[PDB]
């Protein structure tokens, strides 16, 4: 086990297949497509290769009544590594359409089969958000005491894709589109600024109704959780001050340099003016010579 | 009424358009939007000889709209033309507001009334001659920090305590000496900041500078394909 892993990576496939996957087993919602997820680990980068299916059935009237194919997992695993020794156990998917807390009872299965720490992947399968529906979750084992001795819990990671020349270049061809998650150009950066805002604006509502639920809904006081709160207000910026002055006098040099800038731009395309009058200039002696070829070709004409 | 169009409209027209807004906003009083005009009046016209006539007429105007806003004009300008014989009378007037010189600017415009009076210049001259005072104790004020209302009297030869207070008082509600007086203390004291790095100013400037190069670059993109179309038309290799 190690819990060094900062990124995971996931490849466009791993993705694709177990969303795939969900409507292969033809399952709907409360019945699970769990598969396992082969790829590298033991390193910062997790690099996910691949992934297949498992039957997975859930029973929800107990959540220690489970159905897990085990002899399927052993026998699948050796035959993918004659293809390709890269792949190992890295861990399981999970369907969705949400988080549990029944999780961690299946996550136990997992933890005996690999010598990472398994990566749980709740794969949203319905797709909100104008971000990637993939969350990581990778579980970390540490003493905490929030009314517990030992805490296991899972920690999220960054999801993020990676991808071969291959892999990329048959996405780029299913898609008809020219991407505006790439913060390239000007016009995409442009795109992106308003998606920032909307973003914030609805995480905030989730944190507020979480709050008004504890003092009217009464869920318990949670001094953990609140007290990380407590420190976003602490380190707020506060203006009317130097500080805030410091950003006048930014402003201006940032400004008057567009404007220099736009002073080159400016000379650029005037001078490009001049050129195509040039063309124009020239345009009319060549037909100037063809204006004299065609007099003669209408001598011709009345002749013949 | 507005229906002043731009859509086919000659450059002689609009040249002359311009001449007119020019004087119409000067008399009754708003100097701000008559300097853009002013200026865009020389750039329509051409620069010709048989046109230096219209040249000259607009030339003796731009010394008074840009003065009473409260910007002196080029002593280059009319320095370096030809026109400078024409516009000698109107020299004299622009070193009078440099100066601060009462005095000054009154001898001018008494030798000179005449030639004034055909140009219409001289009901505009009346009204500069607020110009020439505020510029006196402009200077006074740019120099001396402290100095007691008792010197600035001597200096501008102005008739009592009580005249010296109230050219200065009128000067700070619109700003331009910006100082404070102080009765009590015997002194005038200057308040000035005279910094404009650290407001907010600068944006405001760039603003203008960035709009009017983007619009010369669709200017360029417009203008540029209409003769290609043409040559296209007929008939070349």
């Amino acid at each position: 086990m190690s819990l060094q892993h900062e990124k995971v990576t996931i490849a466009p496939l791993v993705l694709l297949s177990a969303l795939d996957h969900y409507e292969r087993t033809q399952t709907k919602e409360n019945k699970r497509c769990v598969g396992v997820i082969l790829g590298d680990a033991n390193s910062s980068t997790i690099r996910v290769t691949n992934s297949f299916a498992l039957p997975f059935e859930e029973d929800e009237k107990n959540s220690d009544v489970w159905f897990l194919d085990h002899n399927y997992i052993e026998n699948m695993n050796e035959m993918c590594k004659k293809i390709n020794a890269k792949e190992k156990l890295i861990g399981w998917y999970h369907s969705g359409p949400k988080l549990r807390a029944s999780d961690l009872k299946i996550n136990e299965l997992f933890k005996k089969y690999t010598q990472n720490n398994p990566l749980l992947l709740i794969v949203d399968v319905k797709q909100q958000g104008v971000g990637l529906p993939t969350d990581a979750y990778v579980a970390i084992e540490q003493v905490k005491d929030d009314g517990t001795s030992t805490e296991k819990t899972f920690l999220h990671l960054p999801c993020t894709i990676e991808a071969e020349e291959a892999e990329e270049i048959g996405v780029e061809h299913l898609l008809r589109d020219v991407r505006d998650q790439a913060a390239g150009g000007l016009s995409i950066r442009l795109t992106n600024q308003l998606k920032s805002l909307k973003g914030l604006q609805s995480k905030l509502k989730d944190v507020v109704e979480y709050l008004d639920k504890v003092i009217n809904k009464e869920l318990p006081i949670n001094h953990t959780i609140l007290g990380k709160l407590q420190d976003v207000f602490n380190l707020l910026p506060n203006l009317g001050t130097p500080d805030d002055d410091e950003i006048d006098v930014e402003n201006h040099d940032r400004i008057n340099i567009s404007n220099n800038l736009q002073k080159a731009l400016t000379v650029k395309t005037n001078d490009e003016l001049m050129v195509i009058y040039i063309s124009n200039l020239v345009r009319s002696i060549i037909a100037f010579d063809d204006l004299i070829e065609n007099k003669i070709q209408n001598k011709k004409i009345q002749e013949q | 009424k507005l229906e002043y169009p731009h859509t086919d409209v000659s450059s002689s027209l609009e040249a002359r358009y311009f001449f007119y807004l020019s004087k119409i906003n000067a008399i009754q009083l708003d100097y701000s939007t008559a300097n853009e005009y002013i200026i865009a009046a020389i750039r329509k016209a051409p620069h010709n000889s048989k046109s230096l006539g219209f040249l000259q007429q607009s030339n003796k105007l731009h010394c008074c709209i840009q003065l009473l806003m409260g910007d002196i004009p080029e002593l280059s300008f009319f320095h370096q033309s030809n026109m400078q014989k024409s516009l000698l009378p109107y020299y004299h007037l622009t070193k009078a507001v440099k100066l601060g010189d009462l005095k000054k600017f009154t001898s001018t415009i008494t030798k000179y009334k005449q030639l004034l009076l055909k140009d219409d210049t001289y009901q505009l001259c009346v009204r500069l001659r607020s110009n020439v005072i505020k510029t006196g104790i402009r200077i006074i004020s740019l120099t001396y920090k402290k100095i007691s209302l008792r010197d600035i009297c001597l200096k501008l030869n102005l008739d009592s305590e009580q005249t010296v207070e109230y050219m200065v008082s009128r000067a700070i509600r619109d700003g331009v000496i910006e100082a404070k007086i102080n009765h009590e203390d015997g002194f005038i004291e200057t308040t000035e900041l005279l910094n404009i790095y650290d407001s907010e100013d600068p944006q405001q400037v760039f603003d203008e500078r960035i709009k009017f190069a983007n619009q010369l670059h669709d200017e360029y993109l417009v203008s540029m394909r209409y003769p290609e179309d043409k040559k296209t038309q007929q008939n070349e290799k």
